[PDB]
DNA sequence: TTGTGGGAGCTGTCACGGATGCA
DNA sequence: TGCATCCGTGAGTCGAGGGT
RNA sequence: CCCUCGA
């Protein structure tokens, strides 16, 4: 039998701990900070930062899907991380 | 009276009446003088001219050598087994996990006959893992000990047992070797005596003894008186002699073709043979003895030899008709007789240096394979005593051993007495032992051969009980692995200091008298009329002309923890067992106070446990610090004892030394100049002096509960010192190596304001719950990240490694100062295990106070947790506004036949407040047996009771009376030893006089804060997606089978339900549960037993199609979907 | 009689006795055979994990003395080689030896995985590890009512971390559920006036093993109390088999509302006082009550 | 219980039964041991199989076997059985397997294609459904 | 086996080396006992449960007429030593009428603690009583012929998993007994098996002929139908 | 969701056509996994080709690492990409 | 791929029921 | 073929922390 | 699983 002593003690190099019922429901939950940041941003903006470093599509992918030219996809990407860079002041309590 | 055996050793006056004639040997010589006869000591050797020296390495080297080949050309033979100095002292391989080690080094002289030439050599045989001066081994780090092990000595045992139908009385024998085949001999329902060989078929004796040589009628000539082996030879089913060796190989061998001489061969190498079938100098004089062999004092070879074969064959067929004697050609006067397993002359016990040596001959063998595979397949000119050893096998012997042995163990260090005990232990189990599940129940009884040697009283009441044994105090192993115990001479009536120690077997041709029978001061056995003991427990009066031996002293039967029990034989066993074991789990605390009440025990079992310094030399104290003592020897020359200051030890107490000497002292060889982590000025200080009420006090001491003052918080008299040691370490993983860093990933800087640059947490930080003591990160992999973790590395363009934090955190309900860093790296040379980059170890110490909860007990099997700790106010005060300490509930006493608790009581009164007895116009009778320097004595005196001699009943009520006052002349405790107290709570007085005095309380290790533990959600087992087990792990309790049961008859099914599903193993239920009470809204309904799932795959596996079907009779999948959740994210995500 | 059982029930709707050997054998998810790496660069594995890969160690050598076009004596050894790896694989032990790891230890087969009350269903199935409790020292707690229970405060606030956590965020003393998270697991000192509050009226199961009967398991309404034990009412001890020289007792927390409600009504002390073995009361005074009266 | 009956057999087993308990002082009222009792005898020996389908010789559970008696138109005696044989003996063999015997029980299943109804609370509990008592019951639930 | 000689020591007075060694033999003995005990009945508990599991409440009553008679009570009536185990908790089989026509407890009655009291007071000395075994339900037992149930002193509830909480009562002071069996017999009897030194009985009513050999009895029974 | 409402549960003998309607491929090799980077060894007891993938949305060689990437199997690896939970319920076989 | 070449343990368990196999 | 033997079954609960 | 301990 593989002891429950072992499981924790391999756990604690892995990539990936034995997480527990309540880390699965809080990431299963809002992010408060974030979620509020992000709707902040105007709609294209949002879109466009959601598609582009959350789904990580690539840029001609996010322009097929929001109809829209590679470069003001660009545009709306970097404008909307300053965007984001700025109302974000939490990251100093996560960075 | 004075115990001045020891040098500076406290003035503790004794009850006892009887004298002492031999003192208590040395307690840890069970295993010194083991280790020491297997390594070939000079001392060792020194001893053995006072009583043919070899030892157990010599005894390997001389039995393999000499190493002959095949065609007896060229010999290897091992001559000298030598040692270097140790590789690393004691303290650093415990720092390092490093082993404590010499090197082992042989000459190895090897001679060619054809060529003529001799080649020697000194040889390294390997890194030889040795014994401290404690009686301990240090091993990867960890000190650890080695437990003898009670096993059935060489020989040969008769046993008879009642026919399972026939109820016929049938008699077996086994004739067992130290080493070898195993040979057996039964008779069965019907008369035919038959062989079992190795388990085989049972083939009649006649078969074997006509392939030894004896022909029919040599055979019919013999044994012929007996009808049973005339029928059992008619009833034979051929007769010969080749024909019976071929039918021997036939049945040694299925599906081999027999041959008749290579039957000849085999069976001369199973028992007569001396390379691989050995019974011991143990088993030789056994036979001898049993059977009246060579009784002319030859012990030149040590095999089953032929005339033995028959000598068994025939005490077992004249077993089987009981008469009480036989004689052998030669033999002399045997008596015929089964068998007692567990007599101890039948059962002795391998120490540690036997069993070392077990498996050094296994390595030495599997060595001398190699010897003899390299010396075909190599050069002859070539080879030297270098290119033939390979020390492989043996190194690798050792360190199984001492790696995965029973008998190897984590030693038990919560206090001296811990280890002192746990070095002097008996076990039961083990390779070569009895197993556990035939561990039958006479096997743990109390058997009249333990008198003596292994203590009735200490033994565990759990699974254990009967298994492990404790050595008794006088007692001894001799060379045979055999327990003997001192006995004074009687000499026709009169006990003389003559000492012979006896083993079990020779005490039951003797009688044995008391320790407890008056005598004249010249010595004479002034007692009329004796009773004593004899074989098979028997007692019996008898006049003193036919007593052959004494007792040397009471608690000759009785181990050196339950030596220390005050008043012991007033305690019943059942307590008095608790109250041994307890003694062993007492916590070392903050300062340490030797009772008031003791036995002559303490002082000589700290001295023997090691935790104690001790001066080797006489000297003066040349100077002494916290860190170390300097004595300057009248020799000239210095020496220097280090103190161990706060040390872990293997349980979490502390082992703190602390020097009792003072600049300029004069000290001798022997005395104590540090006191140990439960030592004070020399002696075992296991508890503090508690002013106790033996009283019920409303509830709070209810059904064992007990109640302290809050004194015993503020005065720090019950606080002790518990130091954990958290170990963590940066390893190659599948994504890249971990590292331990300061950068900390979702971490404020603020959390971190404890750590250094590095990332530990830095010394003498407070930490408490979740603190980080180590930071580390472990390489995580882009498609592990949160969402919210992708978004943010992504605006802020961080570039470093995505990593998930695994920092070493201060584990629930811990809290402490951080003592020490201790950190190895890879980068400097460092010896760590592969793929091991960084490691370090935070020890954290804590200082706990006594608390709701806690575990007391005195030494007589009185146990309670702690119920609650009032002020100093409500306690119950003596008239003079002294509170009382600690009240124990008086319903606990009467029924568990422990008074000993009450009558030490009494005693600790008496000593801490004085006595003067009147002895004006001449000494009173109470007085007049024992007491003498015992008419008085200062307050806070230090008195010993030693068990079966110590205070009298009459004597102790005197001592109650000329008990002196306090500071203003009040005897605040009468002659009953009963005192008038006030509730402190009102006011008004308790209405009765209760018995108050002084107690010994220990603090034992089982403590509120190790225990407490709660979980709301936490790990669980990839296998079975269970919660994990155990506190360390964040586990769940175990709602077990009998817990569904209970449920189930109240019919309480939505709570058993939500148990088995939600609370366990419902892998969906689980989050969707934790997130419906985070949200504020109804439980949902549970789902499937992940385990169920397991249960259904496991019953595949072996081939079994279940399916589940619905009501239509279509199989149902059991499986969750992909996209079950999609528009959530995206909604928490805002879009 | 005996032969017909079998025959008779190979007899009813298909289900062919060719079942009974095997051409193909079924491999087990890997998961539910774990192996782990160990502190030292070891590593440890389930016993199934060897046995499968004696099977195929065996089937692969056979397959090449097959190709070899071997001894038939050879090829014979190999396939009873084959046959005895799988009986090992399937029940270890059943015929003749069993395979052995290191220590003589016998590999659990698959038919142990079942068997015994280590197996899945005596282990796993019909009682196993829950969230949501708790076990400590007991001790006595005079002043409490039949109904309650003195439960420390660093077990409830574990015990009822979500519910202090909705709490918390309730009433604006943490911002977010992840802060107020943060704030039950620093234990700021906002948090203990939210504890009484979620605990009130909130039962909770005791548990003392051995569970020799229904009444071994009780429900009480929690008192917070100072220090690191439970107090347990002195009445209830007969019915535990609870005394108080180093017991200790396990807490359970109902959740759902049926859960609460089946403690409240079900199992409440104070409506458990008759024994339900022999209907006379049980919760009577024992000794000191006994000496007092 | 073949001389005067099963409901004397009843009678002499709670009785002999309360007899070891009360020579050490033990009172268990007797409606428990009849509970047990009762599941002794619960199953009737077939001695001539008449026109139905049982084999001779097996045990056969007194309601099922007079019901398919009544419809089949069967020499049916009592059985006394012991506990642990009137267990391994169930319909369920979920509940027989988790009992006792696993291997055996299972391999048996199997030849029979066995189907468990699922309806026992030891057979709700392993798989996580409402017991069949006390709230579980539909007259509640 | 009890030692010859005795202990004449109290623990008061402090035993003596050999008095307290010899009382270690018991001691231990007691002991090492009580987990081999413990073990045993906690397999009979197992088993009794899952022998028991099943049974169930179903009904409110079978109305069934079938019970059985317990014993109530030269001058005068003594107490039956073992009304609290069967009559006590029973629900009435048949009115209880005195030697008048007084009805003291009507059929059907809870039998509690004064419904006993007046039925001795009046010289009722049986009674009969709905039983378990008597009961017709088809699976599980009815509540009228169960009784009250124990815990909650009213008559047991149409829910109540009664095997479980029979099987826990038999179990539970299992570990009390100790020593043809005592808890070997309870296992013997709930096995069914054939006991060890088991008396015959008569196959049916007549006349016996006793041959009285030499370690050797034999009977025979010549029936009154004069049958073989 | 399972709603846990099952009529009956049924055992009977499996047949190798079962055996083989169950598994995912054959595990041909006894390596478990690799001594260096810790990878289960392809067609091994621990092989991601058979058995599912070690981590979430990851195959093997790591062409297709990603949840926009899901349900296609890998042609250079033959792993699919989906959760890691499969391998808790993917049966492999050999054949004798 | 060449003179030769069989393990290390073990029993110090007990009661019961029924197939297995043997004369 | 009628048993005797050999084999296979079962042998209390929950905790702590140290190991292969 | 084992070892030592706890009720
Ligand atoms: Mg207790
Ligand atoms: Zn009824
Ligand atoms: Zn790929």
């Amino acid at each position: 039998q593989i002891t429950d002593w072992q499981l924790a003690s391999n756990a604690e190099h892995s990539s990936t701990g034995l997480r527990s019922a309540e880390v699965e429901a809080l990431e299963a939950l809002p992010d408060t900070e974030i979620k509020e940041a992000l709707q902040a941003l105007p709609e294209e903006f949002r879109m466009a930062v959601y598609y582009a470093d959350v789904e990580g599509f690539p840029y001609k992918e996010i322009a097929e899907i929001m109809d829209t030219p590679i470069g003001t996809v660009m545009s709306r990407l970097h404008r909307g991380r300053r965007q984001l860079r700025g109302l974000l002041a939490d990251v100093a309590r996560d960075r | 009276s004075s115990n001045n055996s020891v040098p500076g050793a406290p003035n503790r006056v004794s009850f006892a009446k009887l004298r002492e004639p031999l003192e208590v040997p040395g307690l840890l010589d069970v295993q010194t003088d083991s280790f020491e006869w297997l390594i070939g000591s000079p001392r060792w050797r020194e001893s053995a001219a006072e009583r043919n020296p070899v030892g157990g390495l010599e005894e390997v080297l001389y039995e393999l050598s000499p190493i002959e080949d095949f065609s007896g050309s060229m010999s290897l033979s091992f001559s000298d087994p030598r040692f270097d100095d140790v590789k690393a002292p004691v303290d650093e391989c415990k720092d390092k996990d490093m082993t404590y080690a010499a090197p082992l080094f042989v000459t190895a002289e090897f001679i060619n006959n054809n060529t003529g030439e001799i080649k020697s050599q000194t040889v390294f045989m390997g890194d030889f893992p040795m014994m401290t001066e404690k009686g301990t081994f240090i091993i990867n780090g960890t000190e650890r000990v080695v437990v003898s092990q009670l096993v059935r000595s060489p020989g040969v045992y008769f046993d008879e047992t009642i026919d399972k139908s026939t109820d016929k009385t049938l008699h077996s024998v086994k004739v067992i070797p130290s080493r070898g085949a195993w040979l057996e001999f039964d008779v069965d329902k019907r008369d035919t005596v038959g062989v079992r060989i190795d388990r085989k078929r049972r083939q009649p004796v006649t078969v074997l003894l006509k392939a030894l040589g004896w022909t029919s009628e040599q055979i019919v000539e013999r044994f012929g008186f007996s009808e049973i082996m005339r029928s059992t030879l008619e009833k034979d089913n051929t007769v010969g002699t080749d024909e019976a060796l071929l039918d021997i190989y036939r049945k040694l061998r299925p599906g081999e073709p027999p041959t008749k001489e290579s039957a000849q061969t085999l069976l001369e190498n199973l028992f007569f043979k001396e390379k691989r079938y050995d019974l011991a100098r143990v088993g030789r004089y056994k036979v001898n003895k049993k059977l009246g062999l060579h009784v002319g004092e030859p012990i030149t070879s040590s095999t089953l030899t032929e005339e033995d074969v028959v000598a068994t064959i025939e005490y077992l067929v004249r077993l089987h008709e009981g008469q009480t004697t036989m004689t052998v050609p030669g033999g002399v006067e045997v008596p015929v007789e089964t068998d007692d397993i567990d007599h101890f002359g039948n059962r002795r016990l391998r120490t540690v240096g036997e069993l070392i040596q077990n498996q050094i001959r296994v390595g030495m063998s599997r060595m001398e394979r190699v010897v003899r595979e390299r010396m075909t397949t190599q050069d002859v000119e070539a080879i030297t005593p270098q290119t033939l050893i390979n020390i492989r096998p043996v190194v690798a012997a050792i360190k199984e051993f001492f790696g995965t042995s029973q008998l190897s163990q984590f030693m038990d260090q919560n206090n001296p007495l811990s280890g002192l005990t746990h070095k002097r232990r008996l076990s039961a189990l083990g390779p070569g032992g009895l197993s556990r599940e035939r561990a039958g129940l006479e096997v743990r009884d109390v058997h009249p051969s333990h008198y003596g040697r292994m203590c009735p009283i200490e033994t565990p009441e759990g699974p254990n009980i009967g298994l492990i044994g404790s050595l008794s105090v006088y007692a001894r192993v001799n060379p045979f692995g055999f327990i003997e115990t001192p006995y004074r001479k009687v000499v026709d009536g009169v006990v003389s200091d003559e000492i012979v120690y006896l083993t079990a077997d020779e005490e039951d041709r003797h009688v044995v008298a008391q320790a407890n029978s008056p005598i004249d001061a010249d010595g004479r056995f002034v007692e009329p009329r004796v009773l004593v003991r004899r074989k098979a427990g028997e007692v019996e009066y008898v006049p003193s002309s036919e007593v052959d031996y004494m007792d040397v002293s009471p608690r000759q039967m009785v181990s050196v923890a339950t030596a220390m029990i005050p008043f012991l034989e007033h305690d019943d066993a059942n307590r008095a067992l608790m109250g041994a074991n307890m003694q062993r789990q007492a916590v070392p605390l903050v300062r340490s106070e030797a009772p008031l009440v003791g036995t002559g025990m303490e002082l000589r079992a700290a001295i023997d446990a090691g935790d104690v310094v001790v001066a080797e030399e006489s000297g003066v104290i040349e100077e002494v610090s916290a860190d170390y003592i300097t004595v300057m020897h009248d020799n000239g020359t210095r020496r220097t004892y280090r103190m161990r200051k706060f040390a872990r030890s293997n349980h979490g107490t502390c082992a703190n030394q602390c020097p009792i000497v003072d600049a300029g002292d004069r000290v001798e060889a022997g005395q104590v100049i540090a006191d140990g982590p439960c030592t004070d000025d020399g002696e075992m200080a296991l508890g503090k002096n508690l002013l106790v009420a033996i009283m019920p006090w409303e509830g709070h001491n209810y059904e064992d509960a007990i109640i302290l003052s809050n004194r015993l918080v503020e005065e720090d008299v019950l606080t002790s010192i518990h130091i954990e040691e958290h170990e963590i370490d940066a390893r190659d993983t599948k994504l890249g190596a971990e590292e331990i860093t300061r950068d900390i990933p979702n971490i404020s800087d603020e959390v971190l304001a404890d750590l250094d640059e590095r990332g530990i947490v830095r010394i003498g930080a407070e930490v408490r719950d979740g603190d980080i003591l180590v930071g580390k990160v472990t390489p995580k992999g882009e498609t592990e990240l949160t969402p919210e973790e992708r978004l943010l590395r992504a605006i802020f363009g961080e570039k470093a490694r995505e990593v998930r934090d695994t920092s070493l955190k201060v584990p629930h309900g811990e809290s402490g100062k951080v003592i020490g860093i201790r950190v190895f790296s890879r980068e400097d040379e460092d010896e760590l295990p592969a793929g091991v980059n960084e490691l370090v170890r935070v020890y954290v110490a804590q200082k706990r106070k006594i608390s709701d909860g806690d575990k007391l007990a005195g030494r007589h099997g009185n146990k309670g947790v702690i119920g609650k700790i009032l002020p100093v106010e409500d306690m119950p005060f003596l008239a003079d506004g002294t509170p009382v300490d600690i009240i124990l509930n008086t319903h606990g006493v009467p029924r568990r036949m422990n008074i000993g608790q009450i009558l030490e009581t009494h005693l600790g009164w008496c000593a801490h407040s004085g006595w003067k007895v009147d002895a004006a116009k001449g000494v009173p009778d109470w007085a007049a047996r024992l007491p003498d320097e015992l008419l008085e004595a200062q307050p806070n005196a230090i008195v010993s009771t030693p068990v079966f001699d110590g205070a009298q009943e009459a004597e102790l009520q005197g001592l109650l009376s000329c008990t002196l006052p306090n500071r203003d002349g009040d005897v605040l405790v009468d002659a009953d030893g009963k005192a008038m107290l006030f509730d402190g709570r009102s006011g008004e007085p308790f209405p009765y006089p209760v018995t108050v005095g002084y107690m010994y309380i220990m603090k034992l290790h089982h403590l509120v804060d190790d225990k407490i533990h709660a979980r709301s959600t936490g790990p669980y087992s990839m296998i079975t997606q269970q919660p994990l087990g155990g506190k360390a792990q964040f586990g769940g309790q175990r709602f077990g089978e009998m817990e569904c049961w209970a449920m189930q008859a109240y019919g309480a099914a939505y709570t058993l339900q939500e148990l088995l599903t939600i609370k366990s193993d419902d892998t969906v239920g689980r989050v969707k549960v934790y997130e419906a009470i985070v949200k504020g809204e109804n439980i949902p309904e549970p789902g499937i037993p992940e385990s169920f799932k397991v249960l259904l795959k496991e019953l595949q596996s072996l081939c079994l199609n279940v399916e589940v079907l619905s009501s239509d009779g279509a199989a149902i999948e059991l499986r969750e979907g992909e996209d079950e959740d999609l528009e959530r994210a995206a909604a928490n995500l805002g879009i | 009689l005996k032969r017909l059982k079998v025959v008779a029930a190979f007899q009813q709707s298909g289900n062919s006795p060719m079942g009974m050997v095997l051409d193909a054998v079924p491999v087990i998810p890997p998961e539910l055979r774990p192996m782990v790496q160990l502190d030292g660069g070891r590593f440890a594995t389930s016993d199934l994990n060897d046995l499968y890969r004696r099977v195929i160690n065996r089937n692969n050598r056979l397959k090449r003395l097959i190709d070899l076009g071997a001894p038939e004596i050879i090829v014979n050894n190999e396939k009873r080689m084959l046959q005895e790896s799988v009986d090992a694989l399937f029940d270890n032990g059943r015929r003749g030896r069993p395979v052995t790891g290191p220590g003589n230890r016998p590999l659990k087969s698959l038919s142990d995985l079942l068997k015994g009350k280590q197996g899945r269903f005596r282990q796993n199935l019909l009682g196993k590890r829950v969230d949501y409790s708790g076990r400590s020292v007991i001790v006595v707690g005079p002043q409490l009512k039949l109904h309650q229970c003195g439960l420390p405060k660093l077990m409830a606030l574990e015990l009822f971390k979500p519910f202090v956590m909705k709490r918390l965020v309730d009433l604006n003393h943490a911002q977010n559920i992840k802060s107020a998270k943060r704030m039950v697991e620093r234990q700021r000192p906002q948090v203990w006036d939210v504890l009484e509050e979620v605990i009130a009226e909130h039962p909770v199961l005791l548990n003392r093993a051995p569970t020799l009967h229904r009444l071994g398991i009780q429900a009480f309404e929690p008192m917070l109390v100072e220090g690191k034990a439970i107090q347990l009412h002195p009445l209830v001890c007969e019915a535990f088999n609870a005394d108080f020289d180093g017991d200790q007792m396990a807490v359970h927390l109902p959740l759902s509302a049926e859960a609460q409600a089946e403690a409240r009504i079900l199992m409440l002390s104070s409506n458990n006082i008759l024994s339900p073995a022999s209907g006379r009361p049980l919760a009577m005074p024992r000794l000191d009550m006994v000496t007092g009266l | 219980l073949r001389v005067q009956g099963p409901r004397e057999v009843q009678i002499h087993l709670v009785r002999e039964v309360q007899e070891v308990y009360r020579a050490q002082g033990v009172s268990i009222h007797d409606k428990h041991i009849e509970v047990i009792v009762r599941q002794m005898l619960r199953r009737v020996t077939i001695i001539d199989s008449g026109s139905t389908e049982f084999l001779p010789g097996s045990l056969i559970d007194r309601a099922e076997f007079e019901a398919e008696n009544r419809r089949v138109v069967a020499a049916g005696r009592p059985v006394l059985m012991g506990i642990t044989k009137a267990s391994l003996a169930t319909d369920s063999w979920l509940s027989a397997a988790s009992f006792q015997e696993t291997t055996r029980v299972l391999t048996d299943a199997a030849i029979n294609c066995r189907s468990d109804k699922l309806n026992g609370l030891k057979e709700n509990v392993i798989i996580g459904k409402l017991i069949p008592a006390g709230t579980g019951i539909n007259r509640y639930r | 086996e009890f030692i010859p000689r005795p202990v004449k020591s109290s623990f008061r007075e402090g035993l003596t080396v050999l008095e307290y060694f010899i009382n270690t033999h018991g001691a231990r003995k007691g002991l090492a006992d009580t987990a081999l005990r413990t073990a045993d009945s906690g397999y009979l508990t197992r088993r009794l449960v899952d022998v028991s599991q099943d049974v169930i409440v179903r009904e409110h009553d079978c109305q069934t007429e079938r019970g059985i008679v317990v014993e109530l009570a030269d001058g005068t009536l003594i107490r039956d030593p073992y009304i609290e185990t069967s009559a006590y908790a029973r629900t009435l089989g048949t009115d209880a009428v005195d030697e008048a026509g007084n009805v003291i407890v009507e059929r059907g009655q809870d039998l509690g603690d004064p419904e006993i009291d007046a039925l001795l007071a009046a010289g009722i000395t049986q009674v009969k009583v709905r039983s378990v075994l008597t009961c017709a339900t088809s699976t599980g037992v009815c509540a009228t012929c169960y009784g009250r149930s124990m815990a909650t002193g009213k008559l047991v509830d149409i829910g109540e998993a009664v095997g479980i909480v029979a099987a826990q009562s038999i179990g539970e002071p299992g570990t009390q007994l100790t020593m043809t069996g005592g808890l070997p017999r309870v296992q013997e009897l709930f096995e069914a098996r054939v006991p060890r030194g088991k008396a015959p009985i008569a196959d049916v009513t007549g006349r016996v002929r006793l041959e009285d050999g030499e370690r050797f009895y034999k009977i025979t029974i010549v029936p009154d139908d004069g049958g073989e | 969701l399972d709603v846990n409402f099952f009529d009956e549960l049924r055992i009977g003998l499996a047949t190798a056509e079962d055996i083989r309607q169950w598994s995912y491929g054959e595990v041909k090799k006894p390596e478990t996994i690799n001594y260096r980077t810790l990878k289960p060894e392809k067609d091994g007891l621990f092989c991601e080709k058979i058995f599912g993938p070690t981590r979430d949305w990851e195959c093997y060689c790591g062409k297709y690492k990603r949840v926009r990437f899901k349900g296609i199997i890998c042609e250079r690896c033959g792993v699919e990409v989906t959760r890691a939970k499969v391998r808790r319920e993917r049966m492999g076989h050999i054949e004798l």
